[PDB]
C-alpha cells in the first residue's frame, strides 16, 4: 500500500525546488558525483505542479502513500536497442510502481507498461506568429514545402517522438525540416518571435501552455481539431497493476466533476488567446 | 465466435441507409475519390446499410485483430444511462444495456467515456477527442453555457439534450447545474436528429451535445450554428465487457492508428 513513484521535472506539470512546506511534496533526487561514476548522493527536493496536484488527489482518493523520486537516467522514456530508460524504464524494470508527469501515452510504451486514462489532452501541434495561416501538421505547406515561394521555415526539437512521428508519416517533410532543428522549446519561441522561423511543430500541451503566457500574446497554436496523432498524458503503471482500475475511475471522477478543470485553471491556462 | 457489434445512428460517425432491392449496399465514393466502405447492419428488424467514421474504424480493427463481426443498431435507440427499476435494482438502457446483457460483444459508436460507465465496462483509449458545445439556429444569440437564458431558464427559451445520454448524466450529477438540469429534463429529446430538426423548426432554441456531431451538422446546414467554444472536453471509446479477450489489442490498435495518420484520414474523410 506504500508505493515507489517516479517523476521528472517539466514545468508546469512537475516543478522542482530546493528544500518542503505549502503545496509541495518531498521528492528525492540521486545526484551523481561526476560523469565517470555510479556513485552519488540522495538529495532532498520539493516537487509541485499540475501532475503533483493530481498525485495528491489520487493518494487521498485511492488511499495510498508513496515515496516520490526524480528519474536520473534519461527523461520520459526512450527505447534504445530494446532497452528502456527514463520514467518508462523505472516502471518496466520495477523500480517504480507508477510514473507521474507529462508522460505521453503511445503504442510503443503501452506494450511494456499499462497507462491510466488520459488526464491532459496532447498530440502534435503547430505554433506560429499571429497572422500566419496553417491548418496543422498535414497542411500542404508542410508536406510539400517547395510548392510555395518562399518555402515555409519550420522545425521541431529533434531526437524525440515528434521527429520520429514525422519521419514515419511524412518522409519528405522530415528531410526538409532538419535544417530548422531547434535545440529546445525556448530557442524555438525566440526564433518565431524574431522572424527566423515561421512555424514550430511540437507537443500540443506544451505549446498551448507557452502560447497562453507569451509576452504580448503574439504566438498562436492551431485549433484542437487539427492536432495530429491526438493522445494524452497518462499515468504509467506496471503491466497488470492492481492499482489501474481505481486510478482510472478516480481520474474520470476528477474530470467529470470539475476538479480537473480547476487544476487546469490553476496551472495551465494562461492570459492569452 | 464472430463478434456482435452494436452501434447507433449518429452522422458523421454512423450513417444508416436502405439496402438496394437485391439486399446489397450501393457502391459509392467520397467527393475526393475515397471508397465508402459499407457493411450490413440490422435494426428497427430490417437489414440496412451502415458506413462512416465508426464503421471505417470497425473494419480497421477487424482486419488488424483478425476477427469477424455482425453489426446491429441498438434496439431502444439510446446510448446508455443507468436507471432505477420499479426494486432496489438498477439497470442500464441503450448500448450499455446491450453490452452488459450479452446482446452485443462490442460497442463501436461515438460512446463518451465517463466514470459512470467505466464502473461497469472497459473502454479503449479514446479514438476521438472532442467535447460539449451548443447548437442554435442562425439569429439566435447566446454567449454559451453561461448565458443568462441558460443559467436563469424559463419556458420562453427552451434548451435540451438527448435522453439517456452521457450529456444527460453530466447535467444530473453536478450540484451547480441543478437549475439547468430541471429545465432540460422537461425537454430532452429521444435522439440527436430529432433535436437538431427541432432547432431548425424553431421548436428547440438550444441543443447541448457532442461537438464532433454539432460542428458537422453546422457545416452541412447553413441555417445552424454552434457557440464555437467547448465547455467540457471528452473522448469516445470502444466499449467491451471487462472479461473481453480483445481489450488490450483494441487499445493498442487505436494508439497505432492515431500515430500512423489513420485517424487523420478518417477525420478528413468524415469529420472535417
Ligand atoms: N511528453 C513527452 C513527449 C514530448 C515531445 P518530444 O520531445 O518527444 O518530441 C514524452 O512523454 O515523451
Amino acid at each position: 500500500n506504500h508505493l515507489s513513484i517516479v517523476t521528472l521535472e517539466e514545468a508546469p506539470f512537475v516543478i522542482v525546488e530546493d528544500i518542503c512546506v505549502r503545496n509541495t511534496v518531498p521528492c528525492r533526487k540521486f545526484v551523481k558525483i561526476n560523469n565517470s561514476t555510479n556513485e552519488g548522493m540522495n538529495v532532498k527536493k520539493c516537487c509541485k505542479g499540475f501532475c503533483i496536484d493530481i498525485l495528491k488527489k489520487l493518494s487521498r482518493t485511492v488511499k495510498f502513500t508513496y515515496d516520490l523520486y526524480l528519474v536520473t537516467n534519461g527523461k520520459h522514456g526512450k527505447k534504445v536497442n530494446n532497452v528502456w530508460n527514463g520514467m518508462i524504464g523505472e516502471v518496466v524494470y520495477q523500480r517504480a510502481v507508477m510514473a507521474v508527469g507529462s508522460l505521453t501515452i503511445n503504442e510503443e510504451r503501452s506494450e511494456v507498461v499499462d497507462f491510466s486514462v488520459p488526464f491532459v489532452e496532447t498530440g502534435i501541434s503547430v505554433m506560429v506568429s499571429r497572422g500566419t495561416q496553417v491548418t496543422g501538421l498535414s497542411d500542404k505547406k508542410f508536406q510539400r514545402p517547395h510548392d510555395y515561394s518562399p518555402p515555409f521555415r519550420f522545425g521541431t526539437v529533434p531526437n524525440g517522438s515528434t521527429e520520429r512521428n514525422i519521419r514515419n508519416n511524412y518522409p519528405y517533410m522530415h528531410q526538409y525540416m532538419t535544417r530548422f532543428n531547434q535545440r529546445g522549446v525556448e530557442d524555438a519561441l525566440v526564433s518565431l518571435k524574431t522572424g527566423k522561423l515561421d512555424a514550430f511543430i511540437y507537443d500540443a500541451a506544451v505549446l498551448n501552455y507557452k502560447a497562453g503566457r507569451d509576452e504580448g500574446c503574439k504566438l498562436v497554436t492551431i485549433g484542437s481539431g487539427y492536432i495530429f496523432a491526438t493522445t494524452g498524458y497518462g499515468i504509467a503503471l506496471q503491466k497488470g497493476s492492481p492499482w489501474k482500475r481505481q486510478i482510472d475511475l478516480a481520474l474520470l471522477q476528477f474530470v467529470g466533476d470539475g476538479e480537473m478543470e480547476e487544476l487546469e485553471t490553476l496551472w495551465l491556462t494562461g492570459i492569452c488567446h | 465466435t464472430r463478434l456482435k457489434i452494436v452501434t447507433i445512428h449518429q452522422e458523421p460517425f454512423v450513417y444508416v441507409k436502405p439496402t438496394m432491392s437485391d439486399g446489397t449496399c450501393k457502391e459509392e465514393f467520397t467527393v475526393n475519390g475515397d471508397p465508402v466502405k459499407k457493411v450490413i447492419c440490422t435494426g428497427p428488424t430490417v437489414p440496412q446499410c451502415c458506413y462512416g467514421f465508426c464503421i471505417d474504424l470497425l473494419i480497421k480493427l477487424a482486419r488488424t485483430m483478425n476477427f469477424t463481426y455482425e453489426v446491429h443498431l441498438v434496439a431502444d435507440g439510446k446510448f446508455g444511462t443507468q436507471e432505477r427499476v420499479n426494486s432496489n435494482k438498477k439497470e442500464w438502457n441503450g448500448m450499455m444495456g446491450e453490452l452488459l446483457s450479452g446482446q452485443a460483444d462490442m460497442i463501436v459508436a461515438p460512446l463518451t467515456i465517463n466514470n459512470e460507465r467505466a464502473q461497469y465496462i472497459e473502454f479503449s483509449k479514446p479514438f476521438k477527442y472532442q467535447g460539449l458545445t451548443i447548437l442554435v439556429k442562425k439569429g439566435t444569440r447566446i454567449t454559451g453555457i453561461n448565458d443568462p437564458r441558460l443559467r436563469n431558464p424559463s419556458d420562453k427559451f427552451i434548451y435540451a439534450t438527448v435522453k439517456q445520454s452521457s450529456v444527460d448524466i453530466y447535467f444530473r450529477r453536478q450540484v451547480e447545474l441543478s437549475t439547468m438540469y430541471r429545465h432540460m429534463e422537461k425537454h430532452n429529446y429521444e435522439s440527436a436528429a430529432e433535436a437538431i430538426q427541432a432547432v431548425r423548426d424553431n421548436k428547440l432554441h438550444a441543443f447541448i451535445w457532442d461537438s464532433a456531431v454539432l460542428e458537422f451538422e453546422a457545416s452541412q446546414k447553413c441555417d445552424l450554428v454552434t457557440t464555437g467554444e467547448l465547455f467540457f472536453r471528452s473522448g469516445f471509446g470502444i466499449g467491451m465487457r471487462k472479461d473481453s479477450p480483445w481489450k488490450q489489442n483494441v487499445s493498442l490498435s487505436i494508439l497505432k492508428s492515431h500515430e500512423n495518420g489513420f485517424m487523420e484520414d478518417l477525420d478528413k474523410t468524415w469529420v472535417r
